[PDB]
């Protein structure tokens, strides 16, 4: 609003000026007539005389040159002094600015633009990484599963925060770039100018800084979440075959009780109740409760895992399986039988060759697919993904509704006040600005929550491992080890930085200080992609994979 | 503090560009 000041009160002067001239009586004696030389107002000047005329008030440093003043000489034949080139001259000389503020604005210069071209690297590289990272999960088609769709969710935001700064550094190149023409040049580029871009640009980065905060709530939601439920061999059968705590009868038959689990043979119901007693080592009259029940299933696996491993077609494939893929097909050789899941030879190969992708397409193309869809659509789906996500309820429409929603109600009411009461310069300011808490409140609630959910996560993440619950091999744990880093390595950030960044007054201490601090998090884009992308095992593995088979192709072939 | 920078910097180009309009008043 500075530029924009001066050329109202200079147009002002400009107007006054004409005025207070008309004003003046007719001269007497030889006279240097009324002028505005475009800079002061001279008024009618006898020959070989200087005028002196205070500094002009349209001046941004006028509160200090005050007191000082522009000299005029006039010509002894009656018109003023001309310059070199015959031009309008004066001796403005003394309503200069000071010589010291001149120099250190070529210093504040110079450093303006080394801490850019640091900063531009450090959001150019951590937005490379970004659109790295969504190609790679975009691409391996590995964006269906609900913890890569909210990583791209998260990376997204990391995108538009980094990439809108780029643009707003870049716009204010385009317009300061530009120079003072005539004074139709000035009024085309502040009325008529493209400071709409500048500001619409500032209204992504603000959205983008507030749904970096939503968006990793969301990433220790979604993980207080899948800590909490502790998705099992047993939990998925429950799904897929339903417990039964009461003595039920098998479709052969024969007594058979929880997950189809034999007591008698035998039509013999009075017989199978003494024989269900012999397991628990307590009479139960014929009824058995969740515990009991999944410490009976799990003779169930023993004895089923047993035989995959007795079976020369399945013990290959078995082995080159993680224990969730394994328990897919324990699944499905709960339903099919031993000697139906060793049909499935072609599938089984690809299984074994971890080609998961075609593996799940041909599965899918099975009688076993028609016969029963509903279960073949989960196992092939943990299968392809390698996690229990199909046998999980998901909170995922929540988490688009907190990591977008949430910072869209503080961001457009901040742009409408912007737009209002505060439509200066590139509406970029975020600290004590007066309604700076708009666009502070959401963050401050999303630290504060993100907090406390991390001190439950690592209080049930402690106590899982002390249980043995939770081995270091579980995609859980791996999850949980990139989203407890990236949270304390953003928490620490926040709390260091705020007595780093406490340098109030005004100079190139408080500027470097600044800079500090908005240099090391523009890194935050390559954190996030190495955490959630390029350190993943499984897109490490397809990676590895997919470029074997374009070593043996473009060189063996072409 | 990037929009704390990207402010301070813009409150600069704005205060540089209001000298140069004064040159531009002091050459013509
Ligand atoms: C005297 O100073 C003023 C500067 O504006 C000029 O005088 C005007 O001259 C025009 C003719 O060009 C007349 O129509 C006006 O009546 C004049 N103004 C007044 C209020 O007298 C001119 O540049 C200067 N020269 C003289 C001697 O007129
Ligand atoms: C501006 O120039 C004028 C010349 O008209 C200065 O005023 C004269 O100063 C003399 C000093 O001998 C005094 O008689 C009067 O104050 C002025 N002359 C008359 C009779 O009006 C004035 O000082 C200059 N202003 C400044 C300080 O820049
Ligand atoms: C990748 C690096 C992109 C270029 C570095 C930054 C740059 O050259 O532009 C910023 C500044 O405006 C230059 O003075
Ligand atoms: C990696 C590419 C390094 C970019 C460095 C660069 O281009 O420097 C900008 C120049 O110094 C602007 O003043
Ligand atoms: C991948 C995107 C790389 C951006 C390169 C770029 O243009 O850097 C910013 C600009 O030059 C300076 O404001
Ligand atoms: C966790 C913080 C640990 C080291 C940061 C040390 C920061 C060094 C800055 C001095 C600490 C301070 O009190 O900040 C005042 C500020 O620098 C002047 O206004
Ligand atoms: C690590 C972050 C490095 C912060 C850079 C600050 C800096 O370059 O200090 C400039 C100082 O003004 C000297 O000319």
């Amino acid at each position: 609003q500075v530029m924009d000041f001066l050329f109202e009160k200079w147009k002002l002067y400009g107007d006054q000026c004409h005025h207070n001239l008309s004003l003046l009586p007719p001269p007497t004696e030889l006279v240097c007539n009324r002028t505005f030389d475009k800079y002061s107002c001279w008024p009618d000047t006898p020959a070989n005389t200087t005028a002196n005329i205070s500094c002009p008030w349209y001046l941004p440093w006028h509160h200090k040159v005050q007191h000082r003043f522009v000299f005029k000489r006039c010509g002894p034949d009656g018109q003023w002094v001309r310059g070199p080139r015959g031009q309008p001259w004066r001796d403005a000389s003394q309503c200069q600015m000071d010589g010291e503020e001149i120099e250190v604005q070529k210093e504040v210069a110079k450093m303006y633009s080394s801490f850019q071209v640091m900063y531009t690297v450090g959001y150019s590289l951590s937005l490379g990484a970004l659109l790295l990272a969504l190609a790679i999960l975009g691409g391996l088609s590995k964006l269906h599963c609900t913890a890569n769709a909210i990583h791209a969710n998260l990376f997204a935001s990391f995108v538009l925060k980094a990439s809108s700064v780029l643009v707003i550094d870049g716009l204010l190149r385009t317009r300061y770039s530009q120079k003072i023409g005539d004074d139709l040049s000035v009024s085309t580029w502040l009325s008529d100018g493209a400071v709409a871009g500048c500001r619409v640009a500032a209204v992504f980065m603000q959205y983008g800084i507030v749904a970096n905060y939503c968006w990793l709530l969301v990433e220790g939601l979604y993980l207080h979440n899948l800590l909490g439920l502790a998705t099992n061999i047993f939990e998925m059968l429950r799904i897929d075959e339903g417990l039964r705590l009461k003595i039920y009868k098998d479709t052969e038959g024969y007594y058979t009780i929880g997950i189809g689990h034999l007591l008698t043979k035998s039509p013999s119901l009075n017989a199978a109740k003494s024989e269900l007693d012999k397991a628990i080592g307590r009479n139960t009259n014929g009824v058995i409760t969740k515990d009991e029940a999944e410490k009976l299933f799990n003779q169930d696996v023993d004895a089923a895992v047993r035989g995959i491993l007795r079976n020369a077609k399945l013990k290959p494939v078995y082995d080159s399986l993680d224990a969730v893929r394994r328990a897919a097909l324990i699944n499905m050789v709960f339903q099919m039988g031993e000697t139906g899941v060793a049909g499935f030879t072609n599938s089984l190969r690809m299984l074994q060759q971890k080609r998961w992708d075609e593996a799940a397409v041909n599965l899918a193309k099975s009688r076993w697919y028609n016969q029963t869809p509903n279960r073949a659509k989960r196992v092939i789906t943990t299968f392809r993904t390698g996690t229990w996500d199909a046998y999980e309820r998901s909170f995922f429409s929540l988490y688009l509704g907190i990591g977008w929603g949430a910072p869209m109600l503080f961001v457009v009411p901040w742009a409408v006040v912007k737009c209002l009461f505060e439509n200066v310069q590139c509406w970029t300011s975020n600290d004590n600005m007066g309604f700076w808490w708009i666009l502070r409140f959401p963050v401050f609630l999303a630290i504060l929550i993100n907090f406390f959910i991390f001190v439950r996560i690592v209080q049930l993440l402690v106590a899982k491992l002390r249980a043995r619950q939770m081995h270091h091999t579980d995609y859980k744990f791996r999850l949980a080890k990139s989203t407890l880093t990236l949270i304390p390595l953003l928490g620490v950030h926040e709390v260091v930085f705020a007595f780093v960044t406490d340098e109030h007054a005004q100079g190139t201490l408080r500027s470097a200080k600044l800079f500090f601090d908005l240099f090391l998090s523009s890194f935050q884009g390559l954190l996030v992609a190495v955490l959630y992308c390029f350190l993943n095992k499984e897109v490490q593995s397809e990676l590895r994979r997919r470029w074997h088979r374009w070593r043996l192709g473009k060189v063996l072939w072409e | 503090s990037q929009g704390t920078f990207t402010s301070e910097y813009s409150k600069y180009l704005d205060s540089r560009r209001a000298q140069d309009f004064v040159k531009w008043l002091l050459n013509t």
